């Protein structure tokens, strides 16, 4: 399958440290007929449910704030962040839905 | 089957030269300044010590359109510089710095002892400042220079590691950046990394990683692009021999000995470590500032360069003295005390580039359109025929946002200003761009090469 | 909605509620949790009702959608303890232009 | 200009390629191996072994690995440019050699699950007891066979599937069943006539059958598929014989979990009101060995195969099968804990298990070029990219594109080792897979007449001189 | 001869010796001689790039007699087993008995054929794979090409 | 390991009369044979330039014989001292295929 | 500090970081003297040519 990617597992963003996470799906990402990238994304973090993070990367959900903007197209992706904040504290799980079954990131707890 | 570049190039007729000003710096010999309780620097630590490191800034030659255009077509070709010659102003007197530690690790001499040394107190460290190895070189290419130095190895689990055991070992082979650390040859890595004691060095061969070039790999290079010049040179060997004082690692097989006893009981120091001797100078040593010059390189690369940059190195011991200042915060008094004097130091430092250079021009088939593509696409990048038809028409305005019911909030998107990929790395930059002009009459230097050209030099 | 306590080997009967809205508008599925922080997912099953189905639970999982409840449900049987997890019960949705898919909501798990 | 109007069908190889003037041979020496039947023997604490299992009834897997041609050495080479074009190894023709004394080996299992012999009953059995499983042995069906191909023989077997889930299994029930393909490893089994499946588990007991088979699965080759390949490259070419009768009829010994409608027969009564074991099960025999029947020891002759692959052997790789029952005998030796006492005593012996094995190889091959185009390297690409690769594409644009290349600090490193405990990347992808391996690179030679078997490639097609 | 070549060198420049300290108790603030062990370790870089050039060699009996006085171990690794053109050395040749292990190993008999020197250790290096055929692709080679020029090339 | 160490290269061939060419015809392998020759020869070496050092912890020795304002003291038992030297500065080259002969 | 470690008692307090050279003059030559040698000018690196 595609078991979405981020490993090697220790890295870490200090007072003001912009984040360095990266998940790369094992089938390439430009697509035929319908040429819109499809990335999923999560965040658990404690206290509350762990929650869908990123969509199109372009689109943000609202109840987001922009701060998580990424960047590239096709198999493997760059985030970009003015400021990185405390709340990007997280696990960032990371799927696509294009080709079901739903599969997971080696993970971003960065 | 990387070829000579000049297999297809395409030469012009035609240069141009700039020069820099000249270089003002300065800068302390041992540590940066900065408010105490802050990191925010008020001045640099600058030494020679610091690897000596600039980088080229030059505008598109095709950005200029001519007095006569007529000779070529901008589209079914490029229009690419080529370096013809260089030259360093460096101006300085010679000179030298000198240093040390003011506590050591030591035990003592080897060589000079009446008898066996005493007991050992802990923390005997001393102070003792010495010189290096003497030398200049000088460095000239265009891919990033990378040095290669040791590091610790990575143990394995079989050995189960026991507190205080040998780091496994290593060479790191790594980018060079400017302002980093010279050898005296004290090894090309970083005690400050692989050694505990932080009492065994000079302040600043403490701070960081001894590094040195490898011509090899870049001897390697599929194109020598890395350097396709440099010079290398030095003089030095060993003034003294010492000791230091340390818990054992540890010891000699006794069947390699004898047995003392009493006094001669107990065990003279391992520990051995010679003091260096760096030697005298002179004039004739200078290899600076003079027409310097190419054709023929080991490379392919002949004066192919890129981006309209290129990188640039050189180091030199010769000068590495500094001068510090006696501060008497009263100059009232008369009488003489050590009270009233502060000291402080820098290194001033200086330089001048002036560089001669060439164009070419290059068609395009697929071997053009791909070779370098294929060696490296970076280029064509900054070409426009790296194509790339698209697709896509259309989309949809909706406005207007303000009116407080909510279509989703927007764009996010200087985005990626981001070019240099190696930005992060940070060290020295020169940009030139405009500096450039046609004729060594009014160009101090590489009419050098116009008389070693001659031709005529043409009338009034 | 409800999931607890299962010896494996049996059946196993959970069910999954709506909250305060239309429950045929939109996707639904089930999901579980791996430990290790590396998910695993259990089912889903069409707006139309056509099962959706991995490698693993085609057939398997035995789903009943009932829209009138505004709860999902599904049926296992014959337990297989490797889907011993915090199971959790999952939504879709529909966003029609830029093509890549963000999630309002999901179940009580 | 673009890439190339060009489908892929598949084609006769012989399309483009050319065959050469010139042909060499190679071959081991001899190939000897030894171990015990019926199961490898471990230190007992240990999973390491002392000895391995080794039987007839286990597959061979051979991988014989070529060396790259374009690095080879010739008399005359003049006929190519390494610019356009590269050369590949063919093979026109194969041996093996088998020297051992042919006879028959046995097995069996010291508690077989049975109930008793129906071939003949004079009166009802007796009820199930407890354990009545017995020490009993039997010879597999004879069989010879062999197999070539420049990729993996594929074989198959029965096995367990994921039930549909309607029903909650309940222990007891007949798992359903799955015919599945898989790679043919080294040491697998071949069939006793049972069937090609996984006793271990589809059967609990573990005292069905004898030992050799007991845990492993039993496979068995599908021309079907194998020759399905489009380009037959699995194999292109292959011989069998077997043969097998029947011996005795018996029963399994458990409860009934399909019991018989009595509409088929009539309710009974007394030692008759209870069905006995339906279960029954033949007794699978091979019969007498012949000589004739060897498929060994004579050489063969390849030109038309029924893929469209001839002899052709991509990744300087070949692949044999072997399979022979004819040899299976397993010697029997005593050694005496005492050699004092002159009265036999059982007590004083120690009985062991050993079998031989003996192979050998001799490799005919034919020497070809291949010119290069695009809808060559289309095509190929499309069968098979990864060739090209180890292939230096007799160049990516029209010279040599290189990928700012390897140059190493390794060779013999410094003993930290994570600069190596990791030897070589890449793969050979099948590098899970176990078998059997030798090399012959070394081995070649420029003339035939020194060997056995090369005259007779001679002969058979004539020497009429030998030149070239 | 016998495809074997022989190179020794000796060099006083490199001699530096690098120390480090490793420090069993990390903690404590106060300089102490007791906890830093204290190791020596030596840095070692070689490489080798050789040129080659490529003979043949006619034979008649004066030929093979004069190599046959110089060493005649040579001849064995060619043809001539024997003196003269027939070829090689005719009782059998190659055996081998083991594939997996019980049995007294392949090596339990002694290795037959010997680089006499065995006896004598040192440190080794194989070749065997690495030849190339084009001087251009590396940095020695073109210089071999420099000194005697002969440059021209396709495109 | 240490610089003063020795060093021994031994270097094998793969036999060219295994091994072919582009074009081979020019010859007989039958009547002939095929031997490498070395033409030249390079070493590579590419640590920064530096001395290291011996020592001995005990040495015998009496004491300085330079300067002396007095005659030297008696003679005890074990006066040795733990004194270090360099070592001769040396380069040298050694090719051939005949392994090289030493004496002593 | 964090460029080196606490001393104590001689090692209580940190020495003077200064230092500087004493610049040694070297064995004089009657070679390396410049003087009492001709010169011979044509070309200069300036345009003049020996205009005063």
């Amino acid at each position: 399958d595609i078991v979405m990617s981020q490993s090697p597992s220790s890295l870490a963003v200090s007072v003001g440290e912009k984040v360095t996470m990266s998940c790369k799906s094992s089938q390439s990402l430009l697509y035929s007929n319908t040429q819109k990238n499809y990335l999923a994304w999560y965040q658990q973090k404690p206290g509350q449910s762990p929650k869908l993070l990123i969509y199109w990367a372009s689109t943000r959900e609202s109840g987001v704030p922009d701060r998580f903007t990424g960047s590239g197209s096709g198999t493997d992706f760059t985030l970009t962040i003015s400021s990185v904040k405390a709340e990007d504290l997280a696990v960032y799980y990371c799927q696509q839905y294009y080709s079901y079954p739903l599969t997971f990131g080696a993970g971003t707890k960065l | 089957k990387v070829v000579s570049t000049d297999e297809y190039v395409a030469r012009t007729n035609i240069y141009y030269h700039a020069g820099t000003s000249r270089l003002l710096a300065v800068g302390h010999p041992y540590f940066p300044i900065k408010k105490p309780n802050n990191n925010k620097i008020l001045v640099p630590k600058v030494s020679g010590l610091q690897y000596r490191v600039f980088r080229i800034h030059l505008p598109d030659p095709n950005k200029f359109g001519f007095p006569d255009t007529s000779f070529y077509n901008p589209d079914t070709q490029r229009l690419v510089w080529a370096c013809v010659g260089v030259e360093v102003g460096r101006g300085q007197p010679l000179g030298v710095g000198i240093s040390g530690h003011p506590l050591l690790n030591k035990l003592d001499d080897t060589e000079n002892a009446s008898a066996y040394a005493a007991n050992a107190g802990v923390d005997n460290r001393e102070c003792i400042s010495m010189d290096y190895k003497q030398t200049q070189l000088c460095l000239i290419g265009c891919k990033p220079p990378i040095g290669e130095h040791w590091g610790k190895g990575s143990p394995c689990t079989n050995v189960a590691v026991n507190p205080g055991d040998c780091p496994p070992l290593e060479l790191i082979n790594t980018v060079i950046q400017d302002g980093d650390m010279v050898d005296t040859g004290f090894g090309a890595m970083d005690f400050t990394t692989l050694q505990a004691n932080k009492s065994e060095v000079p302040l600043d061969i403490c701070t960081s990683i001894c590094k040195y070039p490898d011509y090899i790999k870049m001897v390697s290079e599929p194109y020598g692009d890395s350097l396709f010049f440099y010079l290398r040179r030095e003089q030095m060997f060993v003034r003294h021999l010492f000791n230091r004082a340390g818990a054992v690692g540890e010891n000699v097989p006794d069947d390699l000995y004898i047995k003392g006893s009493g006094s001669t009981a107990n065990l003279a120091s391992s520990n051995y470590f010679p003091t260096p001797s760096g030697s005298m100078v002179t004039s004739d040593a200078q290899i600076f500032n003079k027409p310097y010059w190419l054709q023929r390189a080991q490379g392919h690369n002949n004066g192919i360069c890129w981006g309209n940059q290129l990188f640039v190195t050189v180091v030199d011991t010769t000068r590495s003295t500094n001068m510090s200042l006696c501060a008497a915060i009263s100059t009232s008094e008369t009488t003489y005390k050590n009270t009233n004097f502060k000291e402080y130091l820098r290194h001033g430092e200086e330089y001048d580039l002036q560089f001669i250079f060439q164009l070419c021009k290059i068609t395009l088939t697929a071997d053009v359109m791909t070779y370098i593509h294929s060696m490296n696409s970076t280029i064509l990048e900054d070409w426009n025929f790296g194509l790339q038809p698209p697709p896509g028409g259309t989309l949809e305005d909706t406005y207007r946002f303000v009116t407080s019911q909510a279509i989703a909030c927007q764009k996010h998107t200087p985005p990626a200003p981001k070019e240099d990929p190696l930005k992060k790395y940070t060290f020295w930059e020169v940009n030139l761009k405009e500096k450039f002009s046609a004729d060594l009459d009014q160009f101090p230097l590489g009419r050098k090469f116009l008389l070693q050209a001659g031709l005529k030099a043409k009338p009034k | 909605s409800g999931g607890g306590l299962v010896k494996p080997g049996g059946s196993l009967k959970l069910s999954c509620e709506a909250s305060g809205f239309t429950f045929s508008s939109y996707a639904m599925s089930w999901v579980r949790q791996t430990p290790e922080k590396r998910l695993e997912w259990v089912a889903s099953i069409s707006s139309g009702g056509n099962t959706h189905y991995p490698d693993s639970v085609k057939g398997r999982f035995t789903i009943s959608r009932d829209n009138a409840r505004n709860i999902l449900y599904l049926q296992m049987s014959s337990l297989r303890s490797e889907d011993t997890a915090m199971y959790y019960c999952a939504r879709g949705l529909y966003y029609g232009y830029d093509e890549g898919s963000d999630f309002d909501y999901w179940g009580q798990g």
